[PDB]
RNA sequence: AUGUAUAAAAAUAGAGGUAGGCUACUCUCCUGUAUCGUAGAAGAUGGGCGAUGGUUGAUGAAACGGAAGUGUUUUAUUGACUUGUCCAUGAAAUUCCAUGAAUCCAUUGCAUACGACUUUA
RNA sequence: GCGAAACCACAGCCUGGGGAACGGGCCAGGCAA
RNA sequence: GCAGAUCUUGGUGGAAGUAGC
RNA sequence: CUGCCGAAGUUUCCGGAUAGCAGAAACUCAGAUCAGUUUUAUGUGUAAAAUGAGAGUUUCUAGUGGGCCAUUUUUGGUAAGCAGAACUGGCGAUGCGGGAUGAACCGAACGUGAGGUUAAGGUGCCGGAAUGUACGCUCAUCAGAAAGGUGUUAGUUCAU
RNA sequence: UGUUUAUAGCCCUUGUUGUAAUACGUCCACUGGGGACUGAGGACUGCGGCUUGCCAAGGAUGCUGACAUAAUGGU
């Protein structure tokens, strides 16, 4: 295919600028800047329409175009309604104490299966955790959830027997 | 510099065979001498007629009847591989039948490392109907929405003072 | 000091040679502005010269010049083959040769 | 055109292609100075060139670029030894050369040589984790010089605008415009 | 972008026996070839490779597979001439072509005018 | 040596400028064959005219320039020059190419294959 | 202070490959002060 | 008519101011 | 010291006598015979057209009277390679250009020189010569100069 | 979308000027320039052309200079 195009509808965000291959998507929730210099994909902006055009791109380039479109759609959704993920703590004998600091930017986990060493995890920028974490970046929420799960991990313990830990219960849109 | 040469030949008449049949075929050769030698090898493969048993009667080159009008050409070729037995059929869009032929030879010589001796041109035909076209790339070259930037621009006067604009 | 320079600057590249055998009778010269064999036809026949100085004061001056003549082009990049009255020293590789404009055919 | 001193900007240039043109020029009795060698580019992604260096010890790309040329010139021959000193490779743009023109080599430009979508490596980024520990200071000088140069360009642009207006206002300009000047 | 391969786009030949002459693409042959023709009778209808061509901002509307007579009729109808020349890009090319044809005497006149031009230096 | 002449950054798959209030503009690119400079017995003698400006030399320093600032201007005045537009003479038979501290030293053990080292002197 | 003999084509950085050893000379190399 | 013959004779070096006495 | 000619390097019988090669002389012929020749045709041999070259004797006398490699041919093989006979050339008596270098590979076989053009091989640099043109393919994270692959590239065929 | 020259036309088929022109291939006892390296021979013949004479036809001769009282040279 010499020319391939992908069309998307811009949301009601204030700014949909994609100048210098940087997507400065500013919506009612906030303004988020994203870099797409990794893949050389032509972009056409016309009103509320954003078109991703690949000129004789390879299969890997074609695959990245769909990935870029999903990334753009996810960024638009986050800038419009946001992303919220809820996780439920699981304990068997020793409850795990969770402390929030800096408006939820820092999470401290104590007494995790009796552990006396507190684990401190720093939340990603633009994401606030109160456990329900809400933010305008779905990727930031997902990475923070993975870090929290990694912190609350049992080492040299029976997974089938010891079910204590932290797992994400659900994840959706704030609005 | 390939050119399509028509070759007509027949076996040497004798008391056993007073009137030989006329065998004519169109093959692409860079010169008359190559065409005649290829024709003999083809006849030996098919009719088993030796060079001494026969003789060529007429050689003539064929120009493109409409060299200024774009066309699509489909060629059937049998190619010799490690097994020594392969068949392929390809389509190309070009303004000259020779241009299509030399284009396929380059593609065969690149994808399969094909030699001139190994390749034998089986069938040549002109593709005209839209539904006749099968290959995807030429299908993309068929729709009226053909528009794209020029690829491979890259445009001794060494040590150019300014940075090249490389744009429009 | 704008003026003078009725000649064209040129650089003395090397000798006419194989991969390992060198014949120093003729030398390769790359004239400025010459970048094709067809262009070098204009410079065929000109008088090239090598100009160098030395400590000894001969005839009251300090300049020794080894004249020459362009003979044929050398390749597609405008190089030329020049024969001198004395074969150039092997040390003068990558120096300056002054291609004056005579004998002019224009 | 060739000059006694030539300044070549190494940003957006292939190492091997840049090495070739300078190797011929150096044998031609010409002095060549290379600036911003840290911004040279090599075809092939970052990990491959990292593995290449791991198999291979000078951490300076100026030395690395010099080393590449050194094996690309007749080093044993005394002519090659002499031509080596005529080449000056320095990182960034030093003050002795910042106020001078910086030409580029078309045969080494990445945009003219590299297919779109092809991975490439930067020497300065590559050298950052192999022993070089001066990226910040080298970078810090770069913005400082370019900011001063940009201010100089604005003054030159304003001067160019004023003389261009004066040139157009001059009736002499269109008197003999038939010559294309 | 501003330049795209479309039927009717005017192009300038940069390498070949017709360097410096303009042409209009009529049909697309392949990803590397195209058939073009020019209003000038000296340029015959020939297929050129995309490497030896450059794309210009000006684009003209012509039917697919148009004949040479109709293209010339179309070119005159849309006044393609003096339209590309109106652009400063053609003006630079015209000046460079004239400058390469300047004789020795005209060079002295250029020197005299240039010296008088620098005599203003008033702001 | 022979004009020993030239400074943006940055995209290049868009940049720059231009202009309006980062948002809407526009224009140029598609190189340097560009631009600046290049006119005179190496550039004479004067007469001017015309700029009455320009080109610079000479010195008197001001700032900038850390890096390798050692150079960029700003000039202050003076000295000339000015082919900017012009004149009148002049320039040649070479009458075809060749052009004061420190070391040893003494002290010194803080040393010690031997020097070194080590303070003092 | 008095004073040999032996030995001696000529030398002496290696790295590899150099098909027949090749390293002690050849080519690629680095070194080479 | 010499470049060789662990060639004959004479001379002379490095080794070496070394082994050393 | 220079100049010319210059092998054989081994059949065959049997340390040899032969031969052969090279010469040296004497002869008779070019209207005469020939050929590491090719055809024609009769039955691969034989006999009789072209292409070339003058061809044939007798005598007497130096040296050799090994191989290596390669091609091929076979037979067996024999773990497997391989071995064993042959077959025909080349080196050996032979330098030069190329193959990074290298006795066997690709070119070409040598008086001293000037110009011209090439062979093999090459034109990014070392390195003499296009960072030639057209077209594709190669992404290697060991490139490049049996198979497997959530490895691609082009795809083909068959299903819907 | 479907449509048939329209308010673009194209393509094909003839028709079509014609002996179009270009290109390719080949020839010219057609011609006009650029550059390099050679001067062997030493009366006369010969063979040709022009018209006895003359010539590019059986091999280079002219015009000049400078240096020499150093250049060119050799070790």
């Amino acid at each position: 295919d010499i020319y391939k195009d992908e069309t998307l509808t811009i949301p009601k965000g204030v700014t949909v600028d994609i100048k210098a291959r940087n997507v400065t998507v500013t919506g009612p929730r906030g303004t988020l800047k994203q870099n797409l210099r990794h893949v050389d994909i032509e972009m056409k902006k016309q009103g509320n329409t954003i078109k991703f055009i690949v000129w004789h791109g390879s299969r890997k380039h074609n695959a990245c175009i769909r990935s870029v479109y999903s990334i753009i759609n996810n960024m638009i959704i986050g800038v419009t309604q946001g992303f919220r993920y809820k996780m439920r703590l699981v304990y068997a004998h020793f409850p795990i104490n969770i402390n929030l600091t800096e408006n939820g930017t820092v999470v401290e986990i104590r007494n995790f299966l009796g552990e006396r060493i507190t684990r401190v995890i720093k939340c990603l920028p633009g994401v606030t955790v109160s456990i329900i974490l809400e933010g305008n970046s779905l990727e930031n929420v997902s990475q923070s959830a993975a870090n929290i799960k990694q912190i609350c991990n049992v080492r040299n313990k029976d997974i089938r027997k010891f079910l204590d830990g932290i797992y994400v219960s659900e994840r959706g849109n704030i609005e | 510099a390939l050119k399509e040469y028509q070759v007509v030949g027949r076996k040497v008449p004798t008391e056993h065979e007073p009137v030989p049949k006329l065998f004519r075929m169109r093959l692409f050769a860079p010169n008359e001498s190559v065409a005649k030698s290829r024709y003999w090898y083809f006849l030996k493969m098919i009719n088993k007629v030796k060079k001494a048993t026969g003789e060529i009667v007429a050689i003539n080159e064929i120009s493109e009847p409409k060299p200024l009008k774009a066309k699509v050409f489909g060629i059937w070729i049998r190619y010799d591989s490690r097994s020594g037995t392969h068949n392929m059929y390809k389509e190309f869009r070009d303004t000259t039948r020779v241009g299509a032929v030399e284009a396929m030879y380059a593609d065969m010589a690149a994808r399969h490392r094909a030699r001139f001796r190994s390749i034998r041109i089986l069938k040549v035909v002109e593709v005209e109907k839209k539904e006749d076209v099968r290959r995807n790339y030429v299908k993309q070259l068929l729709n009226p929405h053909l528009k794209f930037p020029l690829p491979h621009r890259r445009t001794k006067k060494v040590f150019a003072p300014h940075r090249p604009s490389t744009f429009y | 000091a704008q003026g003078h320079r009725l000649y064209v600057k040129a650089k003395h590249l090397s000798f006419q040679r194989s991969k390992h055998v060198i014949h120093p009778g003729t030398s390769i010269v790359k004239i400025e502005g010459c970048d094709s064999k067809e262009e070098a036809q204009f410079y065929l026949g000109k008088r090239v010269c090598y100009v160098y100085k030395s400590s000894k004061a001969v005839r009251g001056s300090k300049i020794r010049v080894i004249w020459g003549t362009i003979a044929r082009p050398h390749g597609n990049s405008g190089a030329v083959r020049a024969r001198f009255v004395h074969n150039l020293p092997a040390k003068t590789f990558g120096s300056s040769l002054r291609v004056m404009l005579y004998p002019s055919n224009i | 055109e060739f000059q006694k001193v030539v300044v070549i900007d190494a940003k957006g240039h292939l190492l091997g292609r840049l090495a070739s043109v300078v190797a011929k020029q150096l044998l031609g009795g010409q002095k060549v100075v290379v600036v911003r060698c840290e911004e040279l580019n090599i075809s092939g992604h970052f990990f491959r060139n990292k593995l290449k260096y791991l198999a291979y010890h000078f951490r300076a790309p100026s030395r690395i670029f010099q080393k590449a040329v050194r094996g690309m010139l007749p080093h044993k021959t005394a002519r090659g030894q002499a031509a080596l000193e005529h080449l000056q490779a320095v990182e960034g743009i030093p003050p002795p050369f910042d106020k001078q023109k910086r030409v580029v080599v078309p045969a080494a430009l990445r945009v003219l040589r590299l297919k779109p979508g092809r991975k490439y490596c930067t020497v300065g980024r590559l050298s950052s984790e192999v022993g070089w520990k001066y990226n910040d200071i080298v970078a810090k000088l770069e913005e400082r010089r370019k900011v001063k140069s940009a201010a100089f360009y604005q003054a030159k642009l304003a001067k160019q605008k004023k003389i261009a207006s004066a040139k157009e206002a001059s009736p002499v300009n269109q008197k003999l415009s038939q010559f294309g000047y | 972008f501003k330049r795209y391969v479309e039927v009717g786009r005017v192009v300038l030949v940069t390498k070949g026996e017709y360097t410096g002459k303009l042409a209009v693409i009529v049909d697309i042959v392949d990803h590397k070839r195209a058939l073009i023709d020019s209003p000038c009778s000296e340029f015959p209808r020939q297929v050129i490779r995309y490497g030896s061509v450059v794309l210009t901002h000006i684009v003209m509307k012509l039917p697919r597979g148009a004949r040479s007579g109709i293209v010339a009729k179309k070119w005159k109808a849309q006044d393609v001439c003096n339209k590309w020349a109106s652009s400063a890009w053609a003006k630079k090319l015209e000046a460079k072509k004239v400058r390469s044809q300047l004789n020795d005497f005209d060079r002295f006149a250029v020197m005299r005018l240039k010296k008088q031009r620098r005599e203003q230096v008033n702001v």
